[PDB]
């Protein structure tokens, strides 16, 4: 267990915790490339919400993601619905690798 | 009045009229190519055992191999009353520009789709070749069309197997971003304005990415009377007929070269126009292409009409129910085998209280001990020991597995042999021969053979472009089907061998043997042998 250590000592009762963001400041963000990932799954075509719809794939430009273009029709009001659903999750697997740059942290 | 509105109305009518067959063919393709558990639309389904114990695929493989072992290609033969060698030039050109890998691959893809779904197709295109051109710095290549059922849409009022009476046909091309960019570069389109058209393929299997960009090519053939010019041949002969749509930039150069106009006649002919369209605009309007026919050749399996409506079937449509039932029964049996309590005894806890380590499953004891006395009931009641019954496959399950397998085996027999499918392929190849002959007469430089040599009567315009000149005596050869040969020399060798096999050992046998030696490929020893044969043939007069 000790092989995973990252700090010299542990929290010992009344340790003063200093906040490091003292002023409003737009961030500058640095990281290692593998610290952030995007987990993506197209919504299954048999999902209870996308039941009566005729689903197809739908690629998102620039980013490498694919969502679902679903579509359904109605007789009584001779109308139609379309729905582009993109399912994704941004995950920070290495926060210790992700960083933030805060300039102008004046008192 | 709108060209776009008219084209889209025609396409909508045809796509609607050809909906059932397209859906069935797509289902057959998916079932026989990807997976037999086509339950993508089934909602509220958890995950259970779904095996694939295939019994249809070996039949499809056997049929594919049987039709692979017998290649079929066009064979041009001189018509009745024409010269005996009226088809040599056309046959040589056809073999030269159809010997390549692309033609064979397209035919194989069409045949496989015909066996599996029931319909396939391929296309003929003309390209500019500068290194090894067939004729007039051009080549003709046969390209494949994948999923013809959903990608090639024919005219609805076409009651022919080869669609030679249909006048329009829309081919849907789907690609990714890079494919669309290179397509636009090739066709001088606008790459930035992404196109869109009717999506021809469904999303069934969990593919991460499908085709995104869609476009259509609408071919229409128009039969009309156009002016023909009857010139007089200055090189040698009597009048040669040329059309007026061509011989346009050289209409004044013919007179300079020495052609004198004799008369003017109106002749009815067919012209093909291609238009590149999307769902909202027409990119190319009426670009005239070469040939008298739509360059798309379809191949069919079991084809017919039910009620003003086309139906085509392969070998997989009628086996799907039995195969699915077999898969379901086998999955149920696997569930029975897996999730079923095994054969173990039933015990009251007080019967084995204190001896529970004897029944754990070791082999350290000579016998098992059971408790006998109870402090309140005097003695433990006596009852025969029960065991959980072993798992059993139901008689219904076994009978239905056997019956479904028998039904699939009975119904998955194409014919008795693939004779009907080979005949349909031959019909497709005859249509291919017709289309190729039209394209050759339109773009190639076909020499005319005289009985007085080959006279290539050609000329160039002031812009250095070469304009072909073809007389109206161009349909001197009709179409047939023969074995596929890679070259005219190979065909000649086959013909000589066939004649030799029927000629008895007389003087014609010697003549044909020497001819076979003459028509042999060259090395060094075979070079000497062929030189000897040539000397003998010349010396024998």
């Amino acid at each position: 267990q000790r092989a995973y250590a990252n700090v010299n000592t542990s929290l010992a009762d009344a340790m003063a915790v200093n906040i490091l963001n003292v002023k409003d400041a737009r961030t500058n963000v640095f990281w290692a490339d593998d610290a952030i990932r995007i987990v993506s799954q197209p919504i299954p075509a048999n999902h209870e919400l996308f039941a009566g719809m005729k689903t197809t794939s739908f690629s998102i430009p620039d980013v490498g993601l694919n969502g679902i273009f679903a579509t359904q029709g109605d007789i009584s009001t001779l109308s139609g619905l379309c729905r582009i659903a993109l399912w994704y999750g941004v995950n920070a697997t290495r926060p210790e690798a992700i960083g933030v740059g805060l300039p102008g942290q004046t008192a | 009045e709108n060209r776009l509105e008219s084209i889209l109305s025609r396409f909508d009518a045809d796509w609607t009229a050809s909906d059932e067959a397209r859906r069935e063919a797509k289902n057959d393709l998916f079932f026989s190519r990807v997976s037999q558990w086509d339950d993508w639309l089934s909602q509220y389904t958890t995950l259970q055992y779904r095996g694939q114990f295939d019994v249809v695929r070996p039949v499809v493989r056997k049929l594919v191999s049987e039709m692979r072992q017998n290649p079929i290609d066009v064979l041009y033969r001189p018509k009745d009353g024409a010269r005996p060698d009226a088809a040599d030039v056309l046959m040589g050109m056809y073999r030269t520009d159809m010997r390549h890998n692309t033609a064979k691959i397209a035919v194989n893809i069409a045949v496989r789709e015909q066996i599996e779904a029931g319909v396939g197709a391929w296309r003929l295109v003309t390209d500019y070749e500068d290194q090894s051109p067939t004729s007039n710095n051009q080549v003709i290549r046969r390209e494949p069309i994948h999923s013809a059922c959903s990608h090639v849409i024919w005219d609805s009022n076409s009651k022919l197997m080869d669609k030679s009476d249909a006048r329009h046909c829309t081919v849907i091309h789907s690609m990714s971003q890079n494919g669309w960019e290179d397509f636009a570069e090739k066709y001088d389109l606008d790459a930035d304005d992404i196109p869109s058209f009717q999506n021809p393929n469904d999303w069934v299997f969990p593919w991460l990415t499908q085709d995104t960009i869609q476009i259509a090519e609408f071919y229409e053939v128009v039969e009309k009377k156009e002016t023909a010019f009857i010139y007089q041949d200055p090189v040698t002969g009597e009048p040669v007929s040329y059309f007026k749509r061509d011989i346009k930039d050289v209409i004044d150069d013919l007179a300079d070269s020495g052609f004198i106009k004799i008369a003017e006649r109106q002749i009815k002919r067919r012209r093909v126009y291609k238009s590149i369209i999307t769902c909202t605009a027409v990119l190319k309007d009426k670009q005239l292409i070469a040939g008298e026919h739509i360059p798309i050749v379809p191949v069919f399996g079991e084809w017919g009409f039910v009620e003003d409506k086309e139906v085509y079937e392969g070998v997989v449509r009628l086996t799907k129910d039995g195969q699915r039932l077999r898969n379901m029964i086998m999955s149920f049996n696997a569930d029975i085998v897996a999730r079923t309590p095994k054969k173990k005894p039933f015990f009251w806890p007080e019967q084995i209280a204190g001896f529970e380590h004897m029944y754990d499953g070791n082999d350290d004891y000579p016998y098992y001990l059971l408790n006998r006395t109870d402090e309140n009931s005097g003695d433990l009641p006596t009852q025969p020991l029960a065991y959980y019954e072993n798992p059993e496959v139901p008689q219904a399950n076994a009978y239905m597995l056997e019956a479904a397998t028998s039904a699939v085996k009975e119904v998955a027999t194409l014919g008795v042999e693939t004779y009907v499918f080979q005949d349909n392929l031959a019909t497709a190849m005859r249509r291919d021969g017709e289309i190729y002959q039209s394209i050759v007469n339109d773009i190639y430089d076909v020499p005319r053979n005289v009985t007085i040599l080959m006279a290539e009567v050609v000329d160039l315009a002031t812009g250095e472009k070469q304009v072909l000149n073809d007389i109206r005596g161009r349909y001197e050869c009709y179409t047939d089907v023969g074995p596929s040969f890679q070259s005219m020399k190979q065909q000649n060798r086959a013909e000589i061998l066939e004649l030799l096999g029927k000629t008895p050992q007389g003087t014609p046998e010697y003549q044909l043997l020497l001819l076979q030696y003459f028509t042999l490929l060259d090395g060094k020893g075979v070079e000497m042998m062929r030189d000897y044969a040539n000397k003998q043939l010349i010396q024998m007069g």
